[PDB]
């Protein structure tokens, strides 16, 4: 499924994102739309064996299953291909076990380059909210 | 041929943005997220805890091997750079980029099970 802007930022502050960890809404969607443009099937494989998954681009050596990495450790313990559903909840599950690993959002490389200290709150302007 | 210790953890501040530092000491925490893996590097009890960033697209490959044989407690020395323009300080203060990285040794952790 692709998810418009605020059609996101709706799903996104209904699963409890807004604030979580001390990240404000716009942040969460402003890394969406630069790891996946709001893609929730997106699905990118590394030169490494690791393949990234979904709507916020998880990667499948430490976090999900995806049966082909080597050195699986599926963290959020789901298969990966949960990560690829219309329905954002195991994404956004896993995404707060992420977020909560200790190193904030800079697990997101989108979110760090693109996101990171710049006015996050326009990705949720114009929202009904 | 691993270099000497430049600096202390606590020592790497936003005042030497721009310059190689030499860090060891034990690994305090590993993160892999796929793109970025951050190793954060401890010398001194209850002290700083200093993250180095691995990005792909910036890193070179070979350390992303190194960081594979990385556990908890191993003992290195890590020569990078100190990174700490804005945004940088909105959460870490600083970030080191590395060139090297050395493994002393591997820590033999005992699994609980």
């Amino acid at each position: 499924k692709v998810f418009g802007r605020c059609e996101l930022a709706a799903a996104m502050k209904r699963h409890g994102l807004d604030n979580y960890r001390g990240y404000s809404l716009g942040n969460w969607v402003c890394a969406a739309k630069f790891e996946s443009n709001f893609n929730t099937q997106a699905t990118n494989r590394n030169t490494d064996g690791s393949t990234d998954y979904g709507i916020l681009q998880i990667n499948s050596r430490w976090w999900c299953n995806d049966g082909r990495t080597p050195g699986s450790r599926n963290l959020c313990n789901i298969p990966c291909s949960a990560l690829l559903s219309s329905d954002i909840t195991a994404s956004v599950n896993c995404a707060k076990k992420i977020v909560s690993d200790g190193n904030g959002m800079n697990a997101w490389v989108a979110w760090r380059n693109r996101c990171k200290g710049t006015d996050v709150q326009a990705w949720i302007r114009g929202c009904r909210l | 041929v691993s270099p000497k210790k430049t600096h202390w953890t606590a020592e790497i501040t936003p005042n030497l943005h721009g310059s190689e530092v030499v860090v060891a000491g034990w690994v305090a925490h590993l993160g892999d997220y796929g793109r970025v893996k951050i190793v954060k590097v401890s010398d001194r009890e209850g002290g700083a805890a200093v993250p180095v960033y691995l990005e792909r697209g910036k890193t070179p490959d070979h350390l992303f091997k190194v960081f594979a044989e990385l556990s908890r407690e191993d003992v290195v020395v890590i020569k990078g750079i100190v990174e700490a323009g804005w945004p940088v300080a909105l959460d870490t203060g600083v970030e080191i980029f590395p060139s090297e990285i050395w493994i002393l040794n591997k820590a033999k952790p005992l699994p609980i099970d």
